[PDB]
């Protein structure tokens, strides 16, 4: 009954939080690195997670 | 203009093959992305006559099996003459590369998507060359 | 010298093509810049009798679509013989290059950008060979 | 339909030449890899009528006999026309490539290994053409 | 000995171009230097019958305007077979290479400045071949 | 099967040369390597009937003086049609590569080491063709 | 065996050339080198028949003026083929590559050093193939 939130969630939210955040300053259009799609037409911004450090 | 060339050959052998139309389509409610969870439609079709043939040479990108450090990976590829028209992706749209099915070295059949489409628009006849490469097992390419 | 060739052919259809001319403009007043905004002016203009043909190879720089980091990009060439003389860009000027408009692989109708030209002063007869390459996808060259 | 090619040569010579299947598995019980320790099982056959020829030019890497910073290494492969059908390997199953027995430059005799297949579907006739290397020496490849 | 290349031919037109001869010259009175202010001093004239002819493939470095940081640069080239002998630089010496005006893509005129040039010493017909590139645009070259 | 093949030729003259097989064996009592003081056996012998050629190209490899931060070496290599078997090394063995005495660009006679093989096991016809490569200069290869 | 190539022709003409055979010597007394102060002996012949002809291409190092940071540098090539022997150097002694005197492209006359010789041993009959490099302005060579 003690549930939480674990990777999986956060890692996924994290994101899209900044995906919102870039649209509703920039005025420019968003999009990932997960999947490949025929270029957008006018300015966009692109997305991905390049890298991820752990401590110990 | 060109007489012959307009007409269907009576010497070598010709074949039909089956194709399909690929869009792609946003599913997220809430994603702010134009990505979402994407998704591919489908529609199928055929090609009026079609002859295809392997690559020529045998370089090292050109042979079928492939060792890199997971495993034992698959390639093929083909060169295909046909009379029916074939597009590939446009920039800006929900249209993307056209596919169709034809047997591969494994014994099996899969999926090749067109990369290369050659047309001759001064001549008029309608005689078009494609070059089409394997969708990478067990995946439906992009 | 030449006679037979300093005549239109009679065998193999030819057809005409459309073209525009292209100038550069500045437009900001008050900038220090030759570029300030720049501005291209078009004059349309068509040619004679055109014959259009594809790349021969499959050279990974002129297959049609391309794999990108960011998506699925456009590209194409064509290779014209023409009657009518097109020039190129000439520097400490103000002329562009010219552009004709051609069928694309994705069903559509864009603009070329002349990139090289071949002439024969020594010979007399007018006849030219040009190579093309597709402006990029949703700009006006340069 | 193609009529002369549909049948079997009577002015070049041919020979048949013995082959065999591979397959793999799992030995140990209590590792969790799909390695595990690996065996290969094989089950022989062999071809109606191919014909061998060996490789054309003479790049470094076509050599025979290599230069190592440990010894003269062995290298050989062929090129082959056969009418029976050969199978490479295919991902996600445990089917390995097919390999075939063949004379070498040493005098002796060796396995070579499939690598490409060319087939043409849209003809029908049986006839295809393979690229073969030889297994290391000392080992039974992969 | 050869007798019917040793005459004009009577089939293709030829034509004749101009051309000039090229020295140096040090105008500094006090700069210790060999190089002081260069200048170079023109000789005019003319050669017997020429042909003229293009670059035959697409290569990028063969393309006539390039795309620079800075700007589309200029850039021609030609093969010309001639009667006439002309001579490239000599080291140790205060000659330099000869230079003749051809038409160029831009439809302009400009000097070309010999790069190549083939003899047949043992065969005695004074017939030529040169290679030849375009000088940058607002220069003299070097 | 063949038959004019299966003979020796009737126009184009043929030679015999000298050839010479090579193993080697370990001398050192005490030292623990496989390598000891090596030392090589030979056991001369000859080709029925062969024929020479030299390289075809001018590439900077197959110059026959090289120049060096030592000094000018020397290099000279070969192409040989043979109706003898020769053989190259085999590991996990004691032999090694045959060689054979030809005539060299400097006017003396070398050792040449046979590189590469070439033979037609679905033939027949007892026609071989070799690579060779001349032994550096002041030792016996390896 | 070969009787018409045995024989000098009848319908190319052909030209004689001179050469000249080189050595080297020591001349300083007290240094412990094998070089000391270099010297080069000469004696000087001529060949019987040859034929020159220059490089095909136009790639960039067979041009003939290259643009070094220093100057216009020169540089010139030839191939000839002969009946007359020349040899190259031979390491370990005392003798050097043969040179002969040609004419270049800026109308002077300078040396050109052997590097690469063909020879057919199998087939007896004494046509040669050379291959020959300008020597370095100002200089003897090496």
């Amino acid at each position: 009954p003690l549930d939480f939130t674990n990777s999986d969630v956060v890692m996924g939210a994290l994101t899209k939080a900044v995906g919102r955040l870039c649209l509703d300053v920039t005025g420019y259009d968003v999009v990932e690195a997960d999947e490949t799609i025929p270029k957008p037409e006018g300015p966009y911004i692109l997305v991905d997670l390049s890298l991820l450090t752990p401590l110990d | 203009a060109y007489s012959l060339l307009s007409s269907r050959n009576r010497l070598i052998p010709r074949v039909e093959v089956q194709c399909r139309k690929r869009e792609w389509v946003k599913t997220d409610p809430d994603s702010p992305f134009l990505n979402g969870g994407r998704e591919v439609l489908y529609t199928p079709f055929t090609a009026v006559e079609c002859t295809v043939q392997p690559m020529r040479g045998k370089a090292i990108r050109d042979q079928n099996n492939q060792l890199m450090i997971g495993g034992e990976e698959d390639y093929d590829s083909y060169t295909v003459y046909s009379e029916t028209l074939l597009f590939r992706a446009r920039e800006g749209t929900e249209h993307l590369s056209d596919q169709m099915l034809l047997p591969d070295s494994g014994g099996g059949q899969t999926w090749f998507t067109v990369m290369k489409a050659d047309m001759y628009p001064s001549s008029g006849v309608p005689r078009y060359r494609y070059y089409l490469i394997a969708v990478p097992v067990g995946t439906e390419g992009g």
